[PDB]
This record gives structure tokens, C-alpha cells and sequence, in this order.
């Protein structure tokens, strides 16, 4: 049985002046070491206050797009094999009011080498409960090309390993992930 | 004292153009992003256009894309909204509003009235024959 579901993030599409959004959940395939026995399928379980809970089988895929329209929408990604689904999983809640709640006070990024950037930050004395953080990075003034990594909330620094395009300035968006939902990021631009 | 002030509104015939200005004071474009909203008769204040606080990325309401263009002059602490090929349904009071950075940063952001920290008094735009 898989011990833990995969860590996951998202990207959105749609008119930014409307609440409805096509949300694409994103994860990496669970490695041999990560699950012990082979993961055969992934399941996306949804929950909203007025539609209840429903699950979508996505097979061997590593993304799932759904239309988000409700005041709050929680998603959980489960890893499945013949013995069952992962009991403990990561969760993300989409809530537009939560997207206006900050937690990152200061943010720095140092290009230690052409393929390694150290991110450092401080957090504000919270009220909402921080689950963890997610760093997004992409080329400044570009549409896609986004990469992400989950960061434990117990650290104040994180090393990002990437085959960065050195001539392009990169934009680093550190997102706080609260129990109540994904929060307001802190963003800095910098060369690598 | 934080202040946002719109100007440039007026009466235009359908097909015409107007350019709105929003002068800000008491804060800079470094700490807040300034975006445009509009409130048509009997409706709520809806997002029209924004520009990122991190880069020059811009986003628009579906009904105004291509016709409208937001721009800024950071040295003057002023934002603009160029409004072309105006339609009667564009009639509304237009507001500029500030939101603590970062804002308008990607498609994971929502330009919504409740997220704004400061508002201008608004400028009437009337598109009529
Ligand atoms: C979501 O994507 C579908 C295409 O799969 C599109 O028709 C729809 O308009 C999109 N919704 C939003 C809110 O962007
Ligand atoms: C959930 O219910 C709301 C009405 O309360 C409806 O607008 C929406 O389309 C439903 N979502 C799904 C995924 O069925």
C-alpha cells in the first residue's frame, strides 16, 4: 500500500477578473523509493460545501484539470495500487478570500552557482495555520515555463536546483499554503 | 494620507475612445499595485484591468480585451486606461483601486473588489449615441 500520496501544486487559466477558473493540478510520478511498491493509478478527491465529495480516476497521469466555481474547493491526490489507496495525503484548498492572506514577510534569492539558488525568508506571526510553502519560478515576463517545489514550513531557507537560462531574469513566487487555503505569495525577481 | 484620483471620464459616441488617468499619493507603485474597476448601473464593482507589481504582465476582463490597455508611469505614480471602440455596455463609473503587492501577478490571482485596500472616488464614462 502506498504510505503517502504525492505532493502536488497547480496552475490556473481563465479571465483573472472572474471567480471561475480552470485549475490544473500538477504532480510528479511517485519514485520507486517514494512508494516501496508500484503506484498504478492516481485519484483526485474533491470536496465542496454544497456539492459534497467526488473522486476522479486519472490513471497513470500526473495532472488533472477541473473547473473551480465554488466559494471553497478542497482537493486531495491519492496514490493507488492493488492493496489500496494511500491513507495519508496532501491537500490544497482553493479560496479566493484566502488568496488575499499573506504570511511571507521578507524574501531573498541568492544565485550561489548557475544551477543553484538559495531562497531565504521570514514569516509573519500567523493566525491562519500554515501547512507548508510552495516555491514557483519562471522566466520574467513569460506566460508558462513555471516550475515548482514544495518547501516544509519548518525551514527558513531552501535550495532550488535547476538548469536555469542564465541570460533570463527569473521570477520567484513563494506561496504560503494554509489549512484554510492557498494564500498570497511574496514575489522577487532575480538573475540566476 | 493615501489618495487615488481618477480623471478623463466623459460622454462619448459608440466607437469612440477615452483615456482615464489615476494619480496616486501617500504610497508608491513599489508597495501597492493600482488596477481599474467599473460599476455599471445596478451592478457591483467589477474588475476591468490590472498590471503586475512584479513585471509588465497585464490582464483584462473578457469583454474589454484588445479594446482597453492599462499602462503606468512609475515616475508620476500614475496609471492609465486607454479605452477604444467604446460600446454602450461600457457605460459605468470607472474606479482605480490599490492592493498591497504582490497583485495581478499571474492567472492564479483574482482582481476582485474585496481585495482592494484603497479606492478612488470614480469617474463617469457614458457611451451613448
Ligand atoms: C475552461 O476550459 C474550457 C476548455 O476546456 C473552456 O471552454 C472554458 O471557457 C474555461 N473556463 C474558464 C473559466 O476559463
Ligand atoms: C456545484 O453546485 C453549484 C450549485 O450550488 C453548481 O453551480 C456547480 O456547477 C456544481 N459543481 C459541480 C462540479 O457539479
Amino acid at each position: 500500500v502506498p504510505m503517502r500520496g504525492p505532493e502536488f501544486w497547480r496552475k490556473m487559466d481563465g479571465d483573472v477578473t472572474k471567480k471561475e477558473r480552470n485549475v490544473t493540478l500538477l504532480w510528479k510520478p511517485l519514485t520507486k523509493q517514494d512508494s516501496l511498491s508500484s503506484v498504478r493509478r492516481y485519484v483526485v478527491k474533491h470536496r465542496t460545501a454544497h456539492n459534497g465529495t467526488w473522486s476522479e480516476d486519472v490513471g497513470n497521469r500526473t495532472q488533472l484539470t477541473f473547473l473551480w466555481t465554488e466559494p471553497a474547493h478542497t482537493v486531495t491526490v491519492l496514490a493507488v495500487n492493488s492493496l489500496g489507496a494511500s491513507l495519508v495525503n496532501f491537500q490544497l484548498t482553493f479560496s479566493w478570500p484566502m488568496s488575499k492572506v499573506s504570511a511571507v514577510e521578507s524574501l531573498s534569492a541568492y544565485p550561489l552557482s548557475s544551477s543553484c539558488v538559495i531562497l531565504s525568508w521570514t514569516l509573519s506571526p500567523d493566525d491562519y495555520s500554515l501547512l507548508y510553502l510552495v516555491i514557483e519560478w519562471k522566466i520574467l515576463n513569460e506566460d508558462d515555463g513555471m516550475k515548482w517545489l514544495r518547501i516544509p514550513s519548518n525551514v527558513k531557507k531552501f535550495y532550488i536546483h535547476d538548469n536555469f537560462i542564465p541570460i533570463e531574469k527569473y521570477q520567484f513566487s513563494l506561496y504560503p499554503v494554509f489549512m484554510e487555503g492557498v494564500g498570497k505569495p511574496k514575489i522577487i525577481n532575480g538573475f540566476t | 494620507q493615501v489618495q487615488l484620483q481618477e480623471s478623463g471620464g466623459g460622454l462619448v459616441q459608440p466607437g469612440g475612445s477615452l483615456r482615464l488617468s489615476c494619480a496616486a499619493s501617500g504610497f508608491t507603485l513599489d508597495d501597492y499595485g493600482i488596477a481599474w474597476f467599473r460599476q455599471a448601473p445596478g451592478k457591483e464593482r467589477e474588475g476591468v484591468s490590472c498590471i503586475s507589481t512584479s513585471d509588465d504582465s497585464t490582464y483584462y476582463a473578457d469583454s474589454v480585451k484588445g479594446r482597453f490597455t492599462i499602462s503606468r508611469d512609475t515616475a508620476k505614480n500614475t496609471v492609465y486606461l486607454q479605452m477604444n471602440s467604446l460600446k454602450p455596455e461600457d457605460t459605468a463609473v470607472y474606479y482605480c483601486a490599490a492592493e498591497r503587492a504582490p497583485m495581478c501577478y499571474s492567472r492564479s490571482y483574482y482582481l476582485v473588489d474585496y481585495g482592494m485596500d484603497y479606492w478612488g472616488k470614480g469617474t463617469q464614462v457614458t457611451v451613448s449615441s
